[PDB]
């Protein structure tokens, strides 16, 4: 009802829901093409290779959402 | 840097001619043979790269190089010169004319020449010094020594020459090792073909 318990309960709720929000943001990044990690991208780009990303589960989600 | 004295001493020892008084092989012969060895060594391994950036006009048309072995890049006003010839073509594509250690441009155009080539810096005195890596010593000996073993001093000189050929091959392997360690990239993987 004042700022103290609001800040403390927001901290307790945000810290215990960070491990799921991080996975949510990972899932939204994987849905939008960002599927390779940084070190894998560096390993691919050091060989002069173009990184090809097959977004094979975007069409799955698009099929279920199209239903 | 290699002193000529140590090459000469090793060759004299190897030829059983390490006698100050006698000198069955004259030092002129040894210095000429060492020049030949420097020729072959610098040609095969492309040891010495030199860059010359001069200007050619209608007054003087040729660029006199020295101890030429090969040309690997020619620029004329920062323009690549493509073909090489020795015939003085009248007109056509722009080619590089080579006249036995004289360089010009075939369908002549006023300008400048930036040429990369290879050189000897051959020696003429026993007290001189060969500006080469010390690892090149054994390849100088074993190569000049095969040039002298085929004087018919002995009936078994050619088998000895054959042994020295294998020794020379090993020396060249060492030299290639050195050159790769110096003037080559330190890489451990290839790059993917990009087309």
């Amino acid at each position: 009802m004042d700022f103290t318990t609001l800040q403390n309960d927001f901290t307790n709720d945000y810290q215990k829901a960070l491990i799921a929000n991080n996975e949510f943001l990972e899932a939204k990044k994987y849905y939008n093409g960002n599927q390779l990690p940084q070190d894998v991208l560096n390993i691919i780009l050091e060989r002069g290779q173009t990184p090809i990303i097959e977004n094979m589960f975007k069409v799955i989600v698009n099929k279920i959402l199209g239903y | 840097m290699i002193e000529v004295s140590e090459v000469i001493a090793k060759v004299r020892e190897r030829l059983n001619d390490n006698e100050v008084g006698n000198y069955e092989i004259l030092d002129s012969v040894l210095v000429e043979n060492i020049n030949q060895a420097l020729l072959k060594i610098c040609l095969e391994f492309r040891l010495k790269k030199a860059i010359t950036r001069s200007l050619i006009t209608e007054e003087e048309r040729f660029l006199t190089l020295n101890n030429l072995l090969g040309i690997e890049s020619v620029k004329l006003d920062k323009k690549e010169i493509e073909s090489r010839n020795t015939i003085e073509k009248d007109t056509g594509e722009l080619e590089l004319l080579i006249l036995s250690d004289r360089i010009s441009v075939t369908p002549f155009k006023i300008g400048e020449l930036e040429v990369v080539y290879y050189t000897y810096e051959e020696i003429r005195n026993i007290l001189e010094t060969i500006k080469l890596p010390k690892i090149c010593l054994d390849v100088l000996v074993y190569s000049v020594l095969c040039n002298l073993l085929e004087i018919p001093n002995n009936e078994t000189n050619f088998s000895v020459l054959a042994n020295y050929k294998q020794l020379l091959k090993l020396a060249k392997d060492n030299l290639t090792n050195y050159l790769s360690l110096m003037y080559s990239k330190n890489i451990h993987f290839s790059k993917v073909v990009r087309v």
